[PDB]
């Protein structure tokens, strides 16, 4: 018998499911940001997509090295805010490439900060990036790419409501000659869980009428499936010594019901009076339980 | 006489929408297969024996909500648990074809 | 095996209308003032039930202007057996 | 007369999974989409008699037809908590 | 017959503003969580027994005012103190799978 | 007559925290705001049967699942005190 | 272990009408002229309390033009234990 | 059992509380008045 004390702030909670849609949407990404690259910085990168990480924010924070550019983004309409981040490396050689440099010397980084020069560079490469991954995204869902915000330090972000909560991290790695360097996509789990059943099987050459016509037919089959309504007259409130003594002829009281409740396996439906026709205990449906 | 007694209450009746309704328990199951068997082999049957079934090893299987047939699937097994894959919502031309 | 531990642990008691099993169509399509039947014939002693577990049965007695459950018996195991068998 | 119900024809199932959903859920399903079972792999399937649950059995495929080993036939004491 | 009989002061009803009842002590609790266990295992139990429950280790924690469910948060240790982090109040949809 | 209350279901809860707020406070609370508890660290949690206490224990957590170890059965001693 | 230390102080009374336990939702909807009830029938004797804590049980009593509660018993600790427990 | 005299005008009172809030906007801060 395994039986360890409960340790608080222990990474207990493992959640792995296979996101193929994400898989794809990656690669199409990918190809976007290459050519988007090969036009702006006029040389050939080739950019190599790594395995998705579904990790703790701090895993994610703890890892990246300081100072990054991170980049806050919106993907509306989904509720969150994502993060894209572009390592000291790949700004470096952006930038060395841009001001009249042949990536002959090795990069350098010490820590050093960006300029407002760097930051126009990496908003003109993020422009591209964000453009690259809303087309990518457009042919599963259509979403719009918006940066709102960018940031050199780790605790300006904190998109999680908490360090524990659970991010989905995407690295690319991204060659240019000898150079190399790595970029992120991170997004935080509430923003996809909305589209979970989409993201996660791998997606199938239909259309959105063919889509709609199916769920539209099972809704149709769905509705031929009896269900089980249970009315509750009363709920009386007895403690455990009244139901032993308790036997046969007793009178327990009631209070008025002025309404009976009518659930399905526990789930209220129906509130309706109670009454007796054809000589069945019958309710009179008064209001259907919306939410 | 307690109860009062309704009478009368058949109104009128038009589906509203579906999630009026939505958040309610379903009961769903899969079905491996069928076999119409009579008493004569039931009882025959002990422990260790195979009962054939009259569903083909590989064909999709059935998925029932409450009971109800409504679409068919394959099984799939993913981190040794094991799941159905839904392929198709069943016609009516079928489900008769069930009945037959 | 303590007796006075639980001995004053409270549970809560449910009596039903009825059972009746209906589909999603007529549930949809059920209006204000529609009216459905139960299981039951109007007379028979409703089933008294504690976290879903049948415990006793009874119908509703009208004394005065107060209402209350009259329990008719007190259900031993073998009948709970053909019930679920029935 | 027993010889009258031991001749009678009978419809047997045997069901592979078992799941509790709500209807968000039963209307996220699309195509393809993969629904999880309670029931882990290589535990006996219910074997069930005009929807009557008689016995537990694992599966086994015989001469490319699917089959069941009835591996054990389930006493009422187990009823109680298949509820 | 000192008291005098109140009757018809149904007037109507309509919500004031949540600052009238503001100072009011509430009873807020944390839960570590539930199971359904009959009394069958219950006096079975003894000291240094284990009893499993239902949440999974990890899963945020509920939050009730007074016995009610409000919102889920998540145990943090600060100061050697134990405290609950609020996460998100938690939705009609929620509370029903939480009743069935 | 004990065979009758020997066998029925109850719902078990234990709680880990309780602490006495007003609303100003409860408003106040925003997203990922921190809620002290009046309970120490390693404190007995108190367990609840139907919302009515009975018994105190530590927190344990077995197999990747929740639980709790009985360490004593309050008598009602304490109860006079736990008001 | 002093008797006349503390035979001379004070202590406050207080007596209920009932109790009643209403969700914040009807709170504030209540508006003037609302009627609520109370968890105790007109007739039983009110609990008198002090410090929050039971002390006693009595009913108001009208002699000529004035007011006084008219006890009826005082609660040994024995009730009291079933007042918690039930 | 500690039991010490009370002394007026001692430094008793100890309130000590992480204001992140105020970690972030001293840097915010800190840049700004950088350039």
């Amino acid at each position: 018998s395994d039986i360890r004390p409960y340790d608080p702030n222990t990474q207990r909670r493992v959640v792995r499911e296979r996101l193929q849609a994400l898989e794809i949407i990656n690669e199409r990404f990918a190809r976007q940001f290459r050519m988007g690259l090969f036009n702006l910085l006029r040389r050939s990168p080739d950019i190599t997509v790594g395995a998705i990480r579904i990790q703790p924010y701090h895993e994610f924070a703890r890892n990246l090295p300081v100072p990054t550019n991170l980049n806050l983004i919106h993907l509306k309409p989904l509720r969150g805010t994502g993060l894209v981040v572009f390592s000291p490396s790949l700004v470096f050689i952006a930038v060395d490439n841009l001001f009249g440099g042949d990536g002959r010397f090795p990069t350098k980084v010490e820590g050093r900060e960006f300029t407002h020069t760097e930051q126009r560079v990496i908003n003109r490469m993020l422009k591209l990036a964000l453009e690259g991954y809303s087309d990518a995204w457009k042919a599963i869902n259509p979403l719009e790419v918006e940066y709102v915000r960018s940031e050199m330090q780790v605790k300006f972000t904190n998109i999680t409501t908490s360090p524990n909560d659970i991010v989905v991290n995407t690295p690319f790695h991204v060659e240019i000659g000898n150079l190399t360097g790595e970029f992120n996509i991170c997004l935080p789990f509430s923003m996809i869980e909305p589209l979970r059943e989409l993201l996660v099987n791998p997606p199938l050459e239909n259309s959105r009428h063919e889509d709609q016509n199916w769920r539209d037919n099972l809704v149709r089959q769905v509705q031929h499936s009896e269900l089980e309504l249970v009315a509750n007259f009363a709920d009386i409130p007895l403690r455990l010594s009244q139901i032993l003594k308790l036997k046969p002829g007793d009178v327990l009281p009631i209070e008025k019901p002025d309404r009976i409740i009518a659930h399905v396996d526990g789930v209220p439906v129906l509130t309706s009076q109670y009454g007796t026709v054809n000589g069945q205990y019958a309710l009179r449906v008064e209001h259907l339980i919306n939410p | 006489a307690v109860f009062q007694q309704l009478g009368g209450g058949d109104v009128s009746g038009a589906m509203q929408d579906i999630d009026l309704i939505m958040d309610i328990p379903v009961k769903l199951t899969v079905e491996l297969g069928r076999t119409r068997m009579t008493i004569k082999e039931l009882l025959r049957l002990t422990q260790g024996s195979v009962v054939a079934l009259d569903g083909l090893a590989g064909e999709p299987l059935d998925i029932l909500i409450n009971g109800y047939l409504i679409a068919q699937g394959e099984v799939v097994v993913v981190a040794d648990k094991y799941g159905v894959r839904i392929t198709d919502i069943i016609t009516p031309s079928e489900r008769m074809r069930r009945l037959s």
